[PDB]
């Protein structure tokens, strides 16, 4: 409110499982009035889910973040990546670099 | 005639974009692919991907 | 989700067949073998299923 | 004469090339690719790649 126009940020809750890290996300989303959305990252290997496709393939669709833009009409939704701590990284070539 | 299945697509997508404050960068790309979609045969795979 | 009725043989997706064959609007559909869904060309259809 | 043609697509590239000074080496490759580009029927996937 003091610095004019609305702005983004990043955060990282952490604590023992089942303590309510997730519910507060939905509550904060209701409090700030911006739209909510979430998606798991745990155990994924290929980057396409965060990154869509080249669309010369016969079956390509844009990556999930673009779907969330298609549903969440707002250009500043409260995305909630979750359970990064067990991010899938066993494949050759980290998807986590694309995440960064 | 409701048989038009070419310029109907053009007007629909052009109308859907008006409300947004479109960056000029994307505006050029969407305009070009509209020009390409508006000349193509209705049933080619190119028309469906576009 | 089904096809766009432009492609050959574009029959409606499976839910519509169940709605026809059961001839009533309240079937007890029963998904099976959910465990090994995913990792398609689209990543997975699970979002739409959800 | 009026109305659109493929040579207009051939042209907008050429004009983009008209200002910057290309090395003689690549001055050819673009030449043969352009000369090939006109002869294709436009719906062939080869036209997309070229
Ligand atoms: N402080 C709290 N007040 C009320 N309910 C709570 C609280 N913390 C947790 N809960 C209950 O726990 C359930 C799930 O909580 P939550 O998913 O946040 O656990 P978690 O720590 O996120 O688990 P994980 O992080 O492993 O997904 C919710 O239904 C919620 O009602
Ligand atoms: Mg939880």
């Amino acid at each position: 409110q003091l610095r004019g126009s609305t702005q983004g940020k990043i955060l990282c809750f952490y604590g023992p499982p089942g303590v309510g890290k997730t519910s507060i996300a939905r509550s904060i989303a209701r409090a700030l009035n911006r739209e909510y959305f979430r998606f798991s990252v745990g155990g994924m290997t290929d980057v396409a889910e965060i990154k869509g496709h080249r669309r010369t393939y016969v079956g390509a669709m844009p990556g999930k973040i673009i779907q969330c833009l298609k549903k969440t009409k707002t250009e500043n939704p409260l995305i909630l990546i979750d359970e990064v701590d067990k991010i899938g990284r066993g494949y050759q070539g980290d998807p986590s670099s694309a995440l960064l | 005639l409701e048989k038009d299945d070419k310029d109907a697509i053009e007007e629909k997508f052009r109308e859907r974009l008006k409300e947004l404050v479109v960056p000029k960068h994307v505006m050029d790309v969407v305009d070009e692919e509209l020009s390409k979609l508006g000349l193509l045969d209705n049933h080619s795979s190119e028309f469906n991907v576009t």
